[PDB]
RNA sequence: GUAAGCAGAACUGGCGAUGAGGGAUGCUCCUAACGCUUGGUUAAGGUGCCAAAAUGCUCGCUCAUCAGAUACCAUAAAAGGUGUUGGUUCAUAU
RNA sequence: UUCCUAUCAUUGAGACGCAGAAGUCUCAAAGUGUCGGAUUGUUCACCCGCCAAUAGGGAACGUGAGCUGGGUUUAGACCGUCGUGAGACAGGUUAGUUUUACCCUACUGAUGACUUGAUACUGCGACAGUAAUCCAACUUAGUACGAGAGGAACAGUUGGGU
């Protein structure tokens, strides 16, 4: 059993997020930048990808 | 499962063959769950699985790679019980790659760390021990 | 770089604050918080009307200035603390396997048991000022509450870091626990 | 010649035949060319300690979970950064 | 014997065209491990097998007063091609000596003078070196997940390798 209430608030946690492209670091749904060190907080993101 | 048994076999013995298959020999290959050591020959105990050739035996069952379980070993090992076994023979009996004897009668005794692992192997035996 | 600035608080009505040098106590009808801010160049003191608490820095670089603003959060903080208490509901989630949780509700902790079929049981103790309620009546619901932010928001993530799946896509196995809302029981 | 502490030329100056002071250390860089010496003054280069002389004064910038630090010289680039400090030019305080 | 990391496996993560299982990509990672054989002098190579995995390298292309001497590279001899010939060949073939440490240091072990007295016993521990590491079975479970085939994991129990 999902439940559809539940499940909107377990989705935000896992995915409803950006990744970001250069060193897969997981980020905030409205981030700019990386956070990271490594990357050089690298501003090339995408959406984290979601099953149908 | 197992316990250690001493290593009787390295790769290069040539020992019998129990079953009605038809091989005469086994001379043994490899063995499996062998790890890594530099220059240690690998070898192995009674009950446990390896892989052979027949030298001679049904035209069929020679110049192939088959896996075998050893039967008989002449080398002796300790029993937890405080005294050492060691049969007469080195032997061995022809097997599937499942773990299955392939002939059905087996000849000889057999040994008890045989008969405790593989269920097929007790049930065609004459007499363990 | 910047010459003069300043934000002040309100202080609301059953309160009291004693900020001798940086360090602040909060004594309110429930509890009482104490906390230091021995990191920020900053001059805090109250009026004369004494329902007002001013806070100031001089000579502030932009860095720097956004540090009288952390002040005011946490110290409001500090006073919806002390009158209303936090509330931090946690909804249980799963799939097929029902998780079954208890409690040693003075103490407190909270092992997890039955967590995705699992056999490995998961005690998390909370930090010193907060208990942990199961809520009634509502199906499957952890309340975590004390006087504390910062040690009720840890002890709420505490559980969620617990209860986390490994080996497996997160996206399809959303069995957790997870904060519902921040609250305030009273009102 | 892909290039080389590679090969071959032009002008002047050096090293070779040459120490002294500096470049931690270096035949060729810098200052400067040497009889034995007393006093004074500088050069290049330096003044937290090793080390003679500034923890001197005065104004900016920088925080590095591999900071940076002195020509020849003992390597670094394309491309990035909402890290911070200024500038140029548009558009409604951003 | 040690070192490096440009990591094959093992540890903890992140991403997926990640349902599960299996993988591919990336980060912290050199703590531990990287095998048995057939043919060739081989370095490489190519097979048979095992395995968690059979990753790549350096140290005067590590290592001959450490060995070995199969190869290369003396003198004998054979074949083929070239040369009028003596002879030649990064063409093939077989037979052919591998010397010395007792010096200094290094390393490994052994005694040993002396320091607010001698001699005896019990101690303290600056500093240096370090050690454990992988796999399998039983239950967990034919459960989770899946339309079905297939098919995990943690805690617990028991063994095995190095």
């Amino acid at each position: 059993i999902i439940e559809p209430s539940l499940a909107l608030l377990a989705q935000k946690y896992n995915c409803e997020k950006k990744v970001c492209r250069k060193c897969y670091a997981r980020l905030p749904p409205r981030a700019t930048n990386c956070r990271k060190k490594k990357c050089g907080h690298s501003n090339q993101l995408r959406p984290k990808k979601k099953p149908k | 499962s197992k316990m250690r048994v001493t290593l009787g076999l390295p790769v290069g013995a040539l020992i019998n063959c129990c079953d009605n298959s038809g091989a005469k020999n086994l001379y043994i290959i490899a063995v499996k769950g062998w790890g890594s050591c530099l220059n240690r020959l690998p070898a192995c105990s009674l009950g446990d699985l390896v892989l052979a050739t027949v030298k001679k035996g049904k035209p069929d069952l020679r110049k192939k790679v088959h896996m075998a379980i050893i039967v008989r070993q002449r080398r002796a090992w300790r029993r937890a019980e405080g005294y050492f076994i060691y049969f007469e023979d080195n032997a061995g009996v022809v097997a599937n790659n499942k773990g299955e004897m392939k002939g059905s009668a087996v000849t000889g005794p057999v040994g008890k760390e045989c008969a405790e692992l593989w269920p097929k192997i007790s049930a065609a035996a004459t007499a363990i021990c | 770089k910047s010459v003069y600035a300043c934000e002040t608080i309100t202080i609301p009505a059953g309160v009291t604050v004693d900020v001798k040098s940086r360090v602040v106590t909060v004594k309110g009808k429930y509890g009482e918080i104490t906390r230091a801010f021995r990191h920020l160049p900053v001059d805090i003191q109250k009026t004369k009307s004494g329902n007002r608490l001013k806070v100031e820095m001089w000579y502030g670089t932009c860095t720097d200035l956004s540090c009288i603003r952390t002040l005011c959060s946490h110290i409001k903080n500090m006073f919806t603390g002390v009158m209303k208490k936090f509330q931090y509901k946690m909804r249980f989630v799963y799939a097929h396997f029902p998780i079954n949780v208890n409690i040693s509700g003075n103490g407190t902790v909270v092992e997890i048991r039955n967590f995705l079929g699992e056999k490995r049981v998961r005690i998390v103790k909370m930090l010193p000022g907060v208990k942990c309620e199961k809520a009634t009546n509502v199906k499957d619901e952890i309340a975590l509450t004390g006087t504390d932010v910062e040690l009720v928001s840890r002890s709420a993530a505490l559980i969620h870091q617990s209860t986390l799946v490994r080996r497996k896509d997160i996206r399809k196995f959303l069995d957790g626990i997870y904060v519902s809302e921040t609250s305030t029981v009273e009102q």
